This record gives structure tokens, C-alpha cells and sequence, in this order.
């Protein structure tokens, strides 16, 4: 991911991934970017999540972090899950990745990436963090999602771990 | 730890520019299902509909997840 002097660096390089279950959920790396301008070049040329057909997912993780649970950074990590009604995921994905890339979560390097999963009758937004036992980070991320995605007060969210 | 590169929402959006040049990575054949040829402006610039406003204001969870609670 070459970077020019005129463009605005991100705190981390990030990598877009894409997966679809085909009658099979194998994740495919799209590409890596390093600046805000580079991000928009990818995102503005990607179909919106809500316009994806079938069992499809977009992943946006820091370069070098694999969006699977075999990765070491994820063995001790967790993720917040928001199961949305259809029609909301595209805007939540954008707001989420803007805040993640913008470093508005304020949790050091704890963030691994974000995932939007398009399913038959629901969409699933999630964000992964390094250490699941870090109750301090898990709580900040939750409150941040609430404000950043403009979730109604009673919105249901789940934090899943691997243990 | 503190971040050295920070961009608020408006800053991220301020830096969007319509660039018809598609990143070569996205011209791979296996990404044809997700390729958007004509660049799209951020959804942030699209106003809410009446439905979007109601949903984001009152209820966003799927019926499936509400079926468990």
C-alpha cells in the first residue's frame, strides 16, 4: 500500500476482505490501504452490504490480522454483535468503519476490525477487539457503538468470545 | 495508548472525492459480484427516508434476535 505525501494516513493499514457461502464462506482478501483517500477509493467502488446477494460478508481488519478465529490476535479476543433488521446494515457499516478508521473508539490498539454479514432475513454488524477479558475495553467499545451507530437505547447487543 | 492520526466523521467525509479510477485489487474477476464501477458518494450524504428515521429512532434489531429475548 504505497502512500503519497498529499493524502491523509490512517493510524493503521487496513485490509478489505469478502466472503460468500456458495453451494463456501472462504474469506478472500481484496486489498490493503493506508490513507483516508485510499480508503474511499476502495469503499466507493464496493457494492453496499445491503445490495449483496446471498450469505455474504465484508471484513475490514488491520493489515496482518486474519479475519478468522485461528489468528493469534483473535484467540484471546472477542466481538460485539448487533443483529439488525434488514435495511439498516449499509449505514451502520459505513458509520462503524468511519469511526474505526478515524480512531474514535479511543481504546489504544485493542481494535482488530469490523464485519458486516448479510443474511436471509437479518444483517449482523460486529467489531472485534484484541483481549476479550479486557472488561474495560469491552465496555468502552459498547458505549461507543451506541453513540457512533445511533442505536436506540434498548438495542440488543451481544459480546461473544471463544471460551 | 493515544492515536496520532485521528479523523472525525466530517473530516473523513470532507476527504471523499469521486475517483472513477477503480483500484486494481477490485478488478479481480472473483470480486465482480461486489464491484461498483461508478463511484458512489458516502451514504452519510444521503438523507434518511421516513422509514430509516423511524427504525434508527425506535427499533433496529432483527425479529430473529428479538425472538430469543
Amino acid at each position: 500500500p504505497h502512500m503519497l505525501e498529499a493524502e491523509h494516513p490512517l493510524q493503521y493499514n487496513y485490509t478489505f476482505w469478502y466472503s460468500r457461502r456458495t453451494p463456501e464462506q472462504n474469506i478472500k482478501q481484496i486489498g490493503t490501504f493506508a490513507s483516508v483517500e485510499q480508503f474511499w477509493r476502495f469503499y466507493s467502488h464496493m457494492v453496499r452490504p445491503g445490495d449483496l446477494t446471498g450469505h455474504s460478508d465484508f471484513h475490514l481488519f488491520k493489515e496482518g490480522i486474519k479475519p478468522m478465529w485461528e489468528d493469534d490476535a483473535n484467540k484471546n479476543g472477542g466481538k460485539w454483535i448487533i443483529r439488525l433488521r434488514k435495511g439498516l446494515a449499509s449505514r451502520c457499516w459505513e458509520n462503524l468503519i468511519l469511526a474505526m478508521l478515524g480512531e474514535q473508539f479511543m481504546v489504544g490498539e485493542e481494535i482488530c476490525g469490523a464485519v458486516v454479514s448479510v443474511r436471509f432475513q437479518e444483517d449482523i454488524i460486529s467489531i472485534w477487539n484484541k483481549t476479550a477479558s479486557d472488561q474495560a475495553t469491552t465496555a468502552r467499545i459498547r458505549d461507543t457503538l451506541r453513540r457512533v451507530l445511533n442505536l436506540p437505547p434498548n438495542t440488543i447487543m451481544e459480546y461473544k468470545t471463544h471460551t | 495508548k493515544l492515536a496520532d492520526y485521528r479523523y472525525g466523521r466530517e473530516e473523513m467525509l470532507a476527504l471523499f472525492l469521486k475517483d472513477n479510477k477503480i483500484p486494481s485489487d477490485l478488478l479481480d474477476k472473483e470480486f465482480l459480484p461486489i464491484l461498483q464501477e461508478e463511484p458512489l458518494p458516502p451514504l452519510a450524504l444521503v438523507p434518511f427516508t421516513e422509514e430509516e428515521q423511524r427504525n434508527f429512532s425506535m427499533s433496529v434489531n432483527s425479529a430473529a434476535v428479538l425472538r430469543l429475548t
